[PDB]
RNA sequence: UUGACCUCAAAUCAGGUAGGAGUACCCGCUGAACUUAAGCAUAUCAAUAAGCGGAGGAAAAGAAACCAACCGGGAUUGCCUUAGUAACGGCGAGUGAAGCGGCAAAAGCUCAAAUUUGAAAUCUGGUACCUUCGGUGCCCGAGUUGUAAUUUGGAGAGGG
RNA sequence: GUUCUUUGUAAAGUGCCUUCGAAGAGUCGAGUUGUUUGGGAAUGCAGCUCUAAGUGGGUGGUAAAUUCCAUCUAAAGCUAA
């Protein structure tokens, strides 16, 4: 909304807030990133280190599909299960008929051990597991079966 | 039969019997006009495979055309502008000298349409040609529906829209990553990137 | 004009960028005209669902091959175990794909059980006879939806046997790492004079 | 070449039940064709060598056949059809007088 | 042996010596076209005669 | 001497066709510089403006010498994404796609290369008649240096 | 929808057995030059020089030799939304 814009508080002055000495002038200082090494340097180095330059290897025709792995971390684990069956679920923590978790068809590609999980058994079907995430689930009584 | 003769001598291009009668014809085709009708395909198989038929109708063209790169027409060699613009005698004509063949017999024979064409003989001067056209008007192609397609008026020069073998193959109309720039179009895909789309509901 | 503790940005518009601005004002219009055209070509084909019957296949690229979805069209293998031939499909509404092709036999039975399926629940009407007005149904994509393939039950029993899936996961990855350059010492080691 | 029903290693990926689809009628456009043979056969008599393949011959029997690969490298496109090439013409020399 | 473009009869001597058919090249694809009632018939084959 | 054939001509020969306009969009060719880089030459502007040739109601593309590397997808086109990303770049200023995925729309195909060889089965034209976007008969001609039928790789063909 | 037609022992599809299975060349590809592309030991295009093969050929985004594999089938053509 241009009411509330300080343009049509500017009215009636005659700089329109942008200075007597030094006015509101074309580009003073060159258009987009120019002088970043030359007279932006200081602007450059403090608040974007790195900017300049090269800092690894190339990748010619990288696909993101074959990177694709999300990461679900052990202190969910149980979001995949159905609100209703995780009740019953945590009650009877039995080594027979635990939960089958097929994190793949949840979305995950790789299970990682950030959390803790409750003492139940559960059957966790992933791509790929932490080291601690697959120690955590065996220590709660489950197993890790990989799939692909 | 032996269009597969045909075939598979026209191959040995280096050999004694086709460099004999390369030689003949080359200078035969010279001392022709630049463009003339030609009574009967010279290489029949040739012809058939490109899709011409020995019936009323079907034409021959015999074309010659000036070999080597496009030379910049600017007088005296300047260009104005800046240094990476100054070449005059490297530049390369991104259409091929068959296409340029087709062309000029099209514009000779505008009442007929480029069907296709092929390379019968070149020397170091000229590149030999023989296009293949059809009469849209004559009626054994206005009938005969495996050839009517041509005769419709979205098929008008094709050869000057680039729309023959030849044209195509210029325009880089082919599948695949290696034609990511030209797949659609050139200038249809370069539009479509540097279009700015913006909806309704601005996402 | 490199100012405070901004992120850089690469707007890209240094060309005639306004020159080629598609604002879609025509969303609204589209889109009545793409339900007017859909009604008129559902009113000027037979009673006959708007689309043709379409595979169930999976997608490529392990992002997506979790997942199933529908295809192009029947495989000529999978139209002849359904006991059709191709041209007699495509005239009855089954999109056939001769491109592709069957490796995988769940694939390609779930493909032919819906054949069949489509084949028990459409009437074709003779070309010379009455075959009285059979009520069109729009959608053949609603009538028979692609399902999801189940790979496993609810609840099971745990089967740890010590195997410790994550080295599982680290021996495969040596293993592959490795396979080359011992095949190599291997056929060195044979050398044997 | 079954799969291993993991995500890493050599034949990563799912169990599935194999089918081996049947062949495509494509994937034979090379194929034998004993009317390619003898057309072949018959142009290859009537027509002589082109010059490229007569000095090849000729660096065969005189110079060696890594000598001839280079010279045919040089002249057609690459390894493969120097290699095929060369081939081809001590095929030719063995049937030749040299039988 | 006056077909215009040669390479359509070229190979026929050799055609007709690697399968044993005996050949003459003969003055006029016009004469064997009277033979078979066309302007030009470029070839003219026996392949049944009469006892 | 006569009759062809091939090639090439001529006719105010019979019948047709092309040009020019428009040119918003479309298919190509050709092609800058201002500009940005706080200078400037590569770069950028821009594979743009100007110039030239050629279409339609759409054009073009289009049924893979594709994408992929999967448990594989399956013509083309367009949208949402991918993604301001992989990559390019005095690696500076800047530039910058594609595969997958969701959707709109969906549609598939045909020639060449085959001996009809127990039958050029093919076709333009002229003419007479008719029920005239054409049909039949007749007659020239085209065409075997190949016009029909049959096959197009998904196949398919010859035999039983 | 109604009615004269009746196409045709013509045409097409389908199983099994067997022999086959033709598939495009100054083209692909290569070198070099120029242009162009995000395409980077070279993305396409074009000029010149070289110039293929048929269990071949193209592609598989780092040049090369070797060994495999995968995927298509170019150098001819039509097609609505
Ligand atoms: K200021
Ligand atoms: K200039
Ligand atoms: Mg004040
Ligand atoms: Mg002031
Ligand atoms: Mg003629
Ligand atoms: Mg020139
Ligand atoms: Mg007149
Ligand atoms: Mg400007
Ligand atoms: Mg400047
Ligand atoms: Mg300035
Ligand atoms: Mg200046
Ligand atoms: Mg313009
Ligand atoms: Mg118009
Ligand atoms: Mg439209
Ligand atoms: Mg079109
Ligand atoms: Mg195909
Ligand atoms: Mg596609
Ligand atoms: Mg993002
Ligand atoms: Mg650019
Ligand atoms: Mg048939
Ligand atoms: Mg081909
Ligand atoms: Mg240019
Ligand atoms: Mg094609
Ligand atoms: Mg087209």
């Amino acid at each position: 909304p241009s009411r509330f814009t300080k343009t049509r508080k500017h009215r009636g002055h005659v700089s329109a807030g942008k200075g007597r000495i030094g006015k509101h002038r074309k580009h003073p200082g060159g258009r987009g990133m120019a002088g970043g090494q030359h007279h932006h340097r200081i602007n450059m180095d403090k608040y974007h280190p790195g900017y300049f330059g090269k800092v690894g290897m190339r990748y010619f025709h990288k696909q993101q599909a074959h990177f694709w792995k999300p990461v679900l971390n052990l202190d969910k684990l149980w979001t995949l299960i159905p609100e209703d069956k995780r009740d019953q679920y945590l009650k009877s923590a039995s080594k027979e008929t635990a939960p089958v978790i097929d994190t793949l068809a949840a979305g995950y590609g790789k299970i990682l051990g950030k959390g803790r999980i409750p003492n139940v058994p559960v059957i966790v079907k992933a791509r790929f597991v932490s080291k601690l995430a697959e120690e955590k689930i065996r220590a709660a009584g489950g197993v890790v079966e990989l799939i692909a | 039969g032996a269009y597969k003769y045909l075939e598979e001598l026209q191959r040995k291009k280096q050999s004694d019997v086709l460099r004999f009668l390369q030689r003949v014809r080359v200078w035969e085709y010279r001392q022709k006009n630049v463009i003339h009708r030609a009574a009967r395909p010279t290489r029949p198989d040739k012809a058939r495979r490109l899709g011409y038929k020995a019936k009323q109708g079907f034409v021959i063209y015999r074309v010659r055309v000036r070999r080597g790169n496009r030379k910049r027409p600017v007088p005296k060699g300047a260009t104005y502008g800046k240094p990476t613009n100054q070449g005059v005698n490297e530049l390369k004509y991104q259409r091929s000298l068959r296409a340029t063949a087709e062309e000029r017999v099209g514009r000779r024979a505008a009442n007929l349409r480029v069907l296709n064409s092929y390379w019968v003989n070149q020397d170091s001067t000229y590149k030999y040609f023989e296009v293949i056209l059809v009469d849209p008007q004559h009626k054994a192609i206005r009938r005969d529906a495996r050839y009517n397609w041509i005769c419709d008026p979205v098929h008008k020069h094709r050869e000057a829209r680039g729309l023959t073998a030849t044209g195509k193959k210029s325009r880089g109309i082919n599948k695949g990553h290696k034609f990511n720039n030209t797949k659609a179009g050139r200038r249809k895909t370069w539009k479509r990137q540097n279009t700015l789309s913006l909806w309704r509901y601005r996402k | 004009a490199i100012s405070k503790n901004l992120p850089i940005l690469k707007n890209h518009f240094r060309k005639h960028w306004q020159e080629r601005v598609k604002v879609h004002f025509d969303q609204a219009g589209k889109k009545v005209s793409r339900r007017n055209a859909r009604a008129t070509r559902a009113a000027k084909i037979a009673p006959r669902p708007l689309d043709l019957l379409r595979p169930v296949v999976r997608a490529p690229t392990v992002k997506y091959n979790r997942k199933v979805r529908a295809g192009r069209g029947f495989t000529l293998a999978e139209v002849k175990a359904a006991g059709l031939t191709a041209a007699y499909a495509r005239t009855i509404g089954i999109a056939v794909d001769h491109r592709r092709q069957n490796r995988n036999q769940e694939i390609f039975d779930a493909n032919v059980q819906r054949l069949k399926e489509y084949q028990s629940k459409i009437i074709v009407f003779p070309r010379n006879g009455k075959a009285p007005e059979a009520e069109q149904v729009l959608s053949a994509a609603a009538t028979f939806p692609i399902a999801q393939p189940a790979t496993d039950v609810e609840a099971r029993a745990v089967q740890d046997n010590g195997e410790s899936a994550f080295r599982t996961l680290r021996l495969a990855r040596s293993e592959k790492k490795f396979r080359g350059i011992r095949e190599k010492r291997a056929r060195e080691k044979a050398e044997a004079e | 070449t079954v799969k291993t029903g993991i995500a890493i290693g050599l034949n990563k990926g799912k169990k599935v039940t194999s089918m081996t689809p049947a062949p495509k009628i494509s994937y034979k456009k090379g194929a034998a064709s004993n009317r390619t043979k003898f057309v072949r056969s018959l142009v290859r008599e009537i027509a002589g060598l082109s010059p490229y393949e007569r000095r090849l011959i000729d660096l065969i029997r005189n110079s060696g056949e890594k000598r001839a690969r280079k010279v045919a490298k040089k002249r057609l496109g690459s390894f493969t059809r120097a290699k095929a090439k060369v081939e081809e013409m001590n095929n030719i020399i063995a049937a030749s007088r040299r039988h | 042996n006056d077909v215009d473009p040669i390479e359509l009869v070229v190979f026929l001597p050799a055609l007709c010596k690697k399968m044993g058919v005996p050949y003459a090249i003969v003055k006029g694809k016009a004469r064997l076209g009277t033979l078979v009632n066309q302007k030009t018939s470029a070839v003219a084959a026996l392949t049944e005669v009469r006892a």
